[PDB]
């Protein structure tokens, strides 16, 4: 990326971001964003609880699937901010 | 618009067919970034030729001492026939001789390598340049292209032979068990 | 590497070094290469080399991932100018936000130098505070002058 | 328009009879949501992998082998080949093609090249000469891609379930 090849993403004069900030997901609807964010939050919190709260983590018990699903919790935050942005942009 | 070597990727902007062995092979665009920086592909072509020619010499030397007699063996008799162990067994006298010769030759090479002269044809050091006196332009380009093909093949050949000798200790159809 | 490929990576933690281990000798030595025992090695009073190796392996995973953030000749990635331009809070709370900061940072070498020096000074303070509290080199804790 | 295979709604915007196998089947707007060239390339890649997977599974279970093989059923053949080693070599060989595919996908989606998804210009005998041949073979390829996806899913699930013979 250079100075020239960069989208006009400033939105200080407006009430919501342009959808272009979402990049590859600039067209996925707010419904999909919200549903995926909710599923991601539920699955990730389930994974974290099953990994460290319901069970005690250890060298012989660390689970790759739970570890990977934990990363869906921040993805859930991003998806919910995205859902709000697309709802405000009208998609 | 599209490379000839990889006919589903764009042609490298840097490569334009005006070089020996230009078949548009640059997925990374190393040439692209070089020309964007401001350089020219003379250095990379000369490095290709140097690496290759070394690789051809080293390919033949990899298998010669086993397939054929390891010299009359005045001093070499102690050194193993495995090329990966022969490197760590050269005597100091011979090692110094070969190192000094190579170092002097390539110190001579360095000045023309890093000169601003545009007359210098890439990989044209004058060693045995007398056979191109009678060759035509098409013959010259085609011979340089055979040279580049041999270079490119021998480079991969050394990687194959070195890894095979390191992990297996034997080249399959040719030299074995060394 | 059979454990690494099978995914049974706990075999690399199994059989850690014993508390009776003597540094530089095979007596009391384990086979584990990647552990998270914590604390200190009892003889040397420095952290376990298995722990340090696991630290550097994991931390590298993180950094090699994070090094795929930005867009370079393959479309997928991020645009730092776009990020800075859009990060302006609503109703002009921080004025125009971070607009123009990309241009100023990438044009001015003194701002880059200042950011680098601040980060490196904080890191130097961090290593000073961490080396004495958590020694990593064998027998350094009893070497009071060093 | 009002979609085929869901005759009570309309196909998403990308589905307009442009590409092969466009039966108007995308109820969730999941291709108007994200670029359909990537979707088509993913579909094609899945289909090719599953065609090769099904035919290889059937051949190995029937008794097709290489000059040096573990000579084991195709279910445990994965573990046997991995423990032998050459599966990792296959990983490197396909990784080369996949890095070149990273490049190709980037150019295709950016617009530097007019590449169709899943088009590596592999046509030795010019079996797609005229456009009629082009759409006919693309249609056949996509139908086989989907059917082979289903075929390998069924074969591998059934084999992992019962552990029986070829069928
Ligand atoms: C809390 C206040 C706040 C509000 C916003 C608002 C915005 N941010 Mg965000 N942002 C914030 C804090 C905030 N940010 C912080 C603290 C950071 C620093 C980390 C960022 C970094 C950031 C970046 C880098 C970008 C944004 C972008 C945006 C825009 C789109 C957001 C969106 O829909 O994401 C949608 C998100 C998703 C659909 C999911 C992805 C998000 C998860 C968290 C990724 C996790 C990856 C994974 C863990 C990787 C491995 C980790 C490690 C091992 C390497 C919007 C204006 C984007 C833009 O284009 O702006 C111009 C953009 O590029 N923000
Ligand atoms: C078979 C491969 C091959 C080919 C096709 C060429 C071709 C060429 N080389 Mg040579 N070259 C080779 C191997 C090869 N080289 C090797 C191994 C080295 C390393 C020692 C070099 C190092 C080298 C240099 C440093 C130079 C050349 C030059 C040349 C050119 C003129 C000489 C000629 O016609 O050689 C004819 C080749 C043969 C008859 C084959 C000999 C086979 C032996 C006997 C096998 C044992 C020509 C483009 C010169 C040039 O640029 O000229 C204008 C030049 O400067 N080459
Ligand atoms: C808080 C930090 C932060 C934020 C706010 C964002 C936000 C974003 N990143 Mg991410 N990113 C981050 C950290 C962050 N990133 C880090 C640490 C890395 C390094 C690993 C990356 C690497 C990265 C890349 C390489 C790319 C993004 C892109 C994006 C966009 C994703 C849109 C999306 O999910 O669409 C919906 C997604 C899809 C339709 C496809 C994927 C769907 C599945 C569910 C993904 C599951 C992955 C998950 C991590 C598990 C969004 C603006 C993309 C972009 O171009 O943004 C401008 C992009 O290509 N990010
Ligand atoms: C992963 C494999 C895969 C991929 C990437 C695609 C991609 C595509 N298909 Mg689909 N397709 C597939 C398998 C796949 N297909 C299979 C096996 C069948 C059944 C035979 C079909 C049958 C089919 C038809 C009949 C049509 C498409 C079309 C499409 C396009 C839009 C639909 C969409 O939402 O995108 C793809 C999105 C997904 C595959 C979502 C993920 C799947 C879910 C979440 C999994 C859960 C279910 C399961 C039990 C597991 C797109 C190019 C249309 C087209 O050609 O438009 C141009 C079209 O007419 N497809
Ligand atoms: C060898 C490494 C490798 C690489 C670099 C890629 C790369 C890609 N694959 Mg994947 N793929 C692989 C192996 C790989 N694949 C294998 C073995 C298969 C056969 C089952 C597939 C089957 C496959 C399908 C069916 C699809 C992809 C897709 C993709 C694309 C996006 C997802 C991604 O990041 O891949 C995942 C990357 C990894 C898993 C990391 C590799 C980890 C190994 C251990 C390291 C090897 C490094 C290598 C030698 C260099 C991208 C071009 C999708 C797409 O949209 O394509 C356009 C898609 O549809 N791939
Ligand atoms: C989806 C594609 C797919 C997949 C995942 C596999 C997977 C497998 N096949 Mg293959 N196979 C395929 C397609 C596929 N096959 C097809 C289309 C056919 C029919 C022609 C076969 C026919 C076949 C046979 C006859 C045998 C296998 C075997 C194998 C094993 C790996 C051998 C290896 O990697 O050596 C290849 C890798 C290298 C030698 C190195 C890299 C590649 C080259 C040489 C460059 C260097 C493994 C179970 C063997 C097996 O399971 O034995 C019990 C075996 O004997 N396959
Ligand atoms: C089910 C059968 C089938 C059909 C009908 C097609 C049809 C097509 N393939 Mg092929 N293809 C198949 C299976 C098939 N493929 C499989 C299993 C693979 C994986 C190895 C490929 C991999 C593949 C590639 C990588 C490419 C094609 C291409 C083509 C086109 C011309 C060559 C051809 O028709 O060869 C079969 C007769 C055509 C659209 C080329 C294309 O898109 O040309 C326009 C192209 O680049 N195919
Ligand atoms: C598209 C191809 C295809 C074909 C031809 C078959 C055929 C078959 N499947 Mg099925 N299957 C398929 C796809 C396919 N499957 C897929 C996509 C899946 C994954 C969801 C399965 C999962 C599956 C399971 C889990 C089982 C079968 C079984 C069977 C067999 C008996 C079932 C029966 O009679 O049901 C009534 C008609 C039958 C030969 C059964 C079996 O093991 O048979 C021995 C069985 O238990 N299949
Ligand atoms: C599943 C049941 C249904 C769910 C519904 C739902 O949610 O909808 C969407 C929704 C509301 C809504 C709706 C509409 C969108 C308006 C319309 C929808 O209707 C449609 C679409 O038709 C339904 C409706 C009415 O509901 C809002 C949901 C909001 C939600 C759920 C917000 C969670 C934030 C979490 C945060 C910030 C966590 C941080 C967590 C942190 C900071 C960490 O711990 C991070 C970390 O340590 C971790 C874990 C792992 C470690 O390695 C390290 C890291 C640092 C990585
Ligand atoms: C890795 C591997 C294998 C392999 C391999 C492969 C493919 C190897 C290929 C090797 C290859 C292709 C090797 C080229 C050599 C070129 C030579 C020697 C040229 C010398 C040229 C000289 C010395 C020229 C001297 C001159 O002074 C002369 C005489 C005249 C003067 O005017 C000037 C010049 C300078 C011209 C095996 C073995 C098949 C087994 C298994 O597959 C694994």
């Amino acid at each position: 990326v250079d100075r020239s090849e960069a989208a006009d993403t400033w939105w200080g004069d407006k009430d919501y971001p342009p959808s272009i900030v979402l990049g590859i997901g600039k067209d996925v609807p707010s419904s999909i964003f919200g549903v995926t964010s909710g599923l991601a939050f539920a699955i990730g919190v389930y994974c974290v609880a099953q990994s460290n709260l319901v069970n005690i983590l250890s060298g012989s018990t660390v689970n790759g699937f739970y570890v990977a699903g934990a990363l869906l919790v921040p993805y859930s935050w991003g998806l919910h901010v995205a859902a709000w942005i697309q709802k405000q942009n009208g998609k | 618009e599209r490379s000839a070597s990889i006919p589903f990727l764009k042609k490298p902007p840097a490569l334009d067919g005006s070089m020996v062995g230009d078949v548009g092979f640059d997925p990374l665009g190393i040439s692209t970034t070089i020309i964007e920086l401001g350089g020219d592909l003379r250095y990379v072509r000369e490095a290709e030729l140097m690496h290759g020619r070394q690789a051809m010499l080293a390919t033949v030397g990899f298998v010669f001492p086993k397939l054929f007699g390891k010299l009359p063996a005045e001093w070499a008799k102690d050194i193993s026939l495995n090329p990966l162990e022969a490197q760590y067994q050269i005597p100091p006298v011979a090692l110094g001789q070969i190192a000094i010769s190579i170092a002097i030759a390539e110190g001579l090479r360095s000045r023309i390598v890093f000169s601003n002269d545009p007359d210098y044809v890439v990989g044209d050091h004058g060693f045995g340049a007398g056979m191109l006196k009678g060759k035509s332009e098409a013959q010259v380009k085609d011979m340089k292209m055979k040279e580049l093909a041999h270079c490119r093949l021998a480079m991969v050949a050394i990687t194959g032979m070195f890894f095979q000798t390191a992990i297996t200790g034997s080249l399959y159809p040719l030299v074995d068990k060394f | 590497l059979t454990p690494f490929f099978t995914g049974n990576w706990g075999l690399y933690a199994e059989n850690p070094d014993t508390a009776q281990h003597i540094f530089g000798t095979s007596e009391g030595a384990g086979t584990a290469i990647l552990t998270f025992l914590g604390g200190f090695h009892p003889q040397t009073q420095s952290m376990w080399l298995t722990d340090i190796a696991h630290h550097h392996l994991a931390i590298a995973v993180v950094f090699i991932f994070a090094g795929h953030m930005y867009r370079t000749n393959w479309g997928i990635g991020h645009s730092m100018k776009e990020i800075l331009d859009a990060h302006v809070p609503p109703k002009g709370r921080l004025g125009a936000g971070h607009r123009g900061l990309f241009e100023t940072i990438t044009d001015s070498l003194h701002m880059q130098l200042g950011l680098a020096l601040a980060s490196l000074g904080v890191a130097t303070s961090l290593v000073a505070q961490h080396m004495y509290a958590l020694p990593s080199y064998a027998f350094m804790a009893k070497d009071y002058v060093t | 328009v009002k979609s085929q295979a869901l005759p009570f709604m309309d196909a998403p915007a990308p589905l307009d009879g442009s590409m092969a196998g466009d039966k108007g089947f995308d109820p969730l707007n999941l291709s108007g949501s994200f670029d359909i060239k990537w979707m088509r390339e993913a579909e094609l890649k899945h289909g090719r992998v599953c065609m090769l997977a099904w035919v290889g599974y059937v051949a190995v279970d029937n008794g097709f082998y290489v000059p040096f093989a573990p000579h084991v059923s195709s279910l445990a053949a994965h573990d046997a080949a991995v423990k032998a080693g050459p599966m990792l070599g296959l990983l490197l060989a396909v990784g080369a093609i996949e890095a070149i595919s990273y490049n190709a996908i980037a150019e295709m989606m950016s617009g530097e090249t007019d590449r169709r998804p899943g088009d590596f210009y592999l046509d030795p005998f010019n079996l797609c000469s005229t456009p009629e041949k082009l759409e006919s073979m693309l249609e056949k390829e996509i139908s086989h891609c989907r059917l082979a996806m289903f075929a390998f899913s069924g074969v591998v699930t059934q084999s992992a379930l019962t552990g029986g013979a070829f069928p």
